[PDB]
């Protein structure tokens, strides 16, 4: 029917990284499915944490939560940074 | 030449996306089914025979000797002592096969 | 049987991309055995989600569900 | 007039189809709009961090075509991308380099 | 053709195995460093 | 150029060319032969997408790779430089995978 | 001329008129039979349980 | 207040049918009450998953017949399989 | 409406058919969990846990003891290879370890 | 402020013994106290990261057993 | 002699139920590690416990895996390559 995916994202994501770079369909299939996986599993272990919570709501909390529970180290601590402002923004914007 | 140069197009899938040829039986008895049918009539599938009123006799798969027993793993069945001795040597290809040759619970 | 198709040369290949500096004339017959067991997992998982489809086609996502389910996820097929 | 969600958070990744992933995904019957504002963030960290490593191991190799070889050289330079993907696989991403040291030979 | 480029790769990567001068993995600049990774190198002089 | 080499010279050269590239080193008819075998004692007459048996064969080189590293380093360990099944097993029982 | 099954029981299956099944072993073969009413009335009145070894007058 | 919600009768019930003779200690119970939670949680995530696998939104017999297909190793798959066909055999009627 | 009576009763079951429905419907498994899978999951669950106490049953039994302790169902798992699959990566508080020896180590 | 020395050196002659090791050559303390050290540092700050979570100062047994499942490392009649 | 009582020493901890690491030191070992995570944590008592019996049991397995790693290579005697062996091909680091 209609592929409901990334791809579009992904493909703007590598213009505004690299404007002069390209990516074959192979290498997008790879992001699509990462995508997804990384999705499946935050989502996952957030509703973990809410279910030992006995809470209801997936709170930015329970995201923040969960992707520092499945980032290492570092990248754990960026991807926050990135996360968090991105929250401060839209909490900002209205 | 020939008895006709201008075949007609007598409803085949002369350019659709089914298969060439007409309606399989399956699907000429399903449209013959909906046709205004009195319950005397001689309907192509009323001339099925019954299912059959006897238990079926037990055969014996490799020997077609009358079977008295049945294996536990393979579930063949056999006659004698010394095709027990053959049954539990076959390879699983052929185990699979002896069970489909009579439509038994292997798919 | 069609196993051993999978040619002596292919595993040698497939051995040297692991960096083996070199091979023992044993390897090439139970490499077969590990490539047919290995199969006789993810095959059998994948029909189990296929038959739960009620497919008669194994899928890309029927063997991305397995290889997913046995931990060895495969990115680039499926989504 | 509207504004998308995407743009109002900042990113290029799409913070309402995250919201709907969630909500049809069964993770809860209740969906806080932060959530998906904060997944699609990271996710976007994630693509824009290894695509960047991705288009220089490209452009060092001598090429500028991304294929799934400049993917698994991202992947297994990095050690946070070594153990986040692990024992996941590439689809002819092939081994990151390796001639073992010892049989390398004196 | 320019696969003679990748012929004297080769070449040059064959006089460093024939005087034992590689790296551990057999192989042969901060600015290819992400954010992260000069946070990290950071991590690593402190 | 040289003939007969030393022994692992051009082994060497294997190894790099097969690590630079990232082609599969089965051929594919063998292998979509072999797939169509191991379901039919499970489930008769199964129809395999042209993607799956891609993904499969693409799955079997990953995971005898990185089985191929792991039996290497335990040769390595074990003071030889050839490969031995006995390599593979205890790879195997350190990986968990079987016994 | 008599009718007699002997063997070790291996396994013995009954469930809810009744419907059964029971296995036996000799030395050199296996098997598994259905059971009718007058058998399921018969090896569970005469306590039978897996590894008991079994004469049964087939006739009777 | 919170209540423990254990399966410790079940189990109980159970051993008291395959053991008369035997009892269970309370670290045992404990075991066996972390043996159902965790293989009750393996079984209804993968049944979650083979829903929406298949784009379903419900689960029911068949998608816990495949789960246990999927979980179980061996002979435990099969006797598991009926064992549940059984109980919903007796449901049904 | 006179007596009411359990749904593991009418499927044959100690395991509570309730509790499964009520644990699958609140745990967001789906949005529509059909009657047939808790008491089919009961039955399941009722298998496992018939098939593991007794084999823990048997295994205190052989160790003369007429009580299942965490040592009994270690001693049941590890020595069960369709088990040791099925809890071949879980820990058992107070359980110890399966004794084992390489040939190679023993002495003469 | 210098606990991992506390590991002492017959509990781990007897961890090896259960585990079945004949010799032990005395070069293996310090990296098997190392080892083990940082597979608590991993149980400990996962354990620590669902304790912050919950808004909660005290780690209970169920933060534990979450990050031993978080790994996939179980272990069963602590509950849950 | 040596290497007999060593041997013997093995099927008494096998045989044996209970804890080998001393609970106070495994205890400030936990906090010490916790240190830098947080300052001020609480413990439950329970908690520890779990933590020990997993981190004896992580080590009795590795200690296998060691075992296997030296007698593949003809030893008796273990060494620090064995874990440094294990902990690469396990896929932990």
């Amino acid at each position: 029917s209609r592929k409901e995916s990334y791809s579009i994202y992904v493909y703007k994501v590598l213009k505004q990284v690299h404007p002069d770079t390209g990516i074959s369909s192979k290498a997008m299939g790879i992001m699509n499915s990462f995508v997804n996986d990384i999705f499946e599993r935050i989502a996952g272990e957030a509703s973990r944490l809410a279910h030992y919570n006995k809470r209801s709501t997936i709170t930015s909390r329970e995201i923040q939560t969960a992707v520092r529970l499945l980032l290492p180290g570092e990248l754990a601590k960026h991807a926050v940074s990135e996360g968090t402002k991105a929250v401060t923004k839209y909490t900002s914007s209205k | 030449k020939d008895p006709n140069f201008v075949h007609s197009g007598h409803g085949g899938a002369v350019a659709g996306k089914k298969n060439r040829t007409w309606k399989n039986l399956k699907q000429i008895l399903a449209s013959e089914r909906a046709l205004p049918w009195q319950l005397n009539d001689p309907n192509y599938f009323s001339i099925d025979a019954p299912p059959s009123f006897k238990p079926a006799k037990k055969y014996s798969d490799v020997s077609g000797l009358l079977a008295n027993y049945t294996d536990p793993q393979s579930k063949l069945r056999f006659s004698t002592i010394e095709e027990f001795s053959y049954i539990r040597r076959l390879p699983s290809d052929v185990v699979t096969g002896y069970l489909a040759l009579r439509k038994a619970t292997s798919i | 049987d069609n196993i051993q198709g999978i040619t002596k040369p292919a595993i040698r290949r497939l051995a040297r991309r692991g960096g083996v500096k070199r091979i023992s004339g044993l390897i090439y017959e139970e490499t077969r055995g590990v490539l047919k067991v290995f199969l006789e997992n993810v095959i059998r998982d994948a029909v189990t989600y296929t038959e739960h489809a009620k497919r008669k086609t194994v899928t890309a996502m029927d063997v991305v569900y397995a290889l997913k389910r046995q931990g060895r996820t495969l990115y680039g097929f499926g989504g | 007039k509207a504004k998308t969600r995407s743009s109002r958070a900042g990113l290029q990744f799409p913070v309402g189809r995250v919201h709907r992933l969630l909500r049809k995904g069964n993770y809860s019957e209740r969906v806080g709009a932060g959530a998906p504002v904060y997944l699609a963030a990271v996710l976007e960290y994630l693509t824009a961090e290894i695509l960047e490593l991705a288009g220089n191991a490209a452009r060092d190799n001598k090429k500028t075509r991304i294929i799934p070889r400049h993917l698994q050289l991202a992947i297994r330079n990095d050690e946070e991308l070594n153990k986040l993907l692990g024992r996941v696989t590439i689809a002819q991403g092939g081994v990151l380099p390796n001639i073992q040291a010892v049989l390398l030979p004196k | 053709g320019l696969g003679g480029q990748e012929e004297e790769e080769e070449q040059r990567w064959l006089d460093a195995l024939e005087k034992g001068e590689l790296d551990d993995n057999g192989d042969l600049n901060e600015r290819l460093l992400t954010a992260r990774q000069r946070a990290l190198l950071q991590k690593a002089r402190s | 150029k040289p003939h007969r080499y030393r022994p692992g010279t051009v082994a060497l050269r294997e190894i790099r060319r097969y690590q630079k590239s990232t082609e599969l080193l089965i051929r594919k008819l063998p292998f979509q032969r072999l797939v169509r075998e191991i379901a039919q004692d499970f489930k008769t007459d199964l129809r395999f997408q042209s993607s799956a048996v891609m993904a499969l064969q693409e799955a079997c080189e990953a995971y005898l790779v990185g089985l191929f590293e792991d039996t290497n380093l335990c040769a390595i360990h074990a003071k030889r430089v050839t490969i031995m099944p006995k390599d593979i097993q205890l790879a195997r029982r350190i990986r968990g995978e079987r016994a | 001329e008599t009718e007699i099954i002997e063997g070790e029981v291996v396994e013995i299956q009954i469930d809810r008129s009744k419907v059964g099944k029971l296995t036996l072993k000799t030395t050199e073969m296996e098997t598994i039979y259905d059971l009718g009413t007058k058998m399921i009335e018969s090896l569970t009145k005469d306590k039978v349980q897996a590894g008991d070894v079994i004469t049964i007058d087939k006739a009777t």
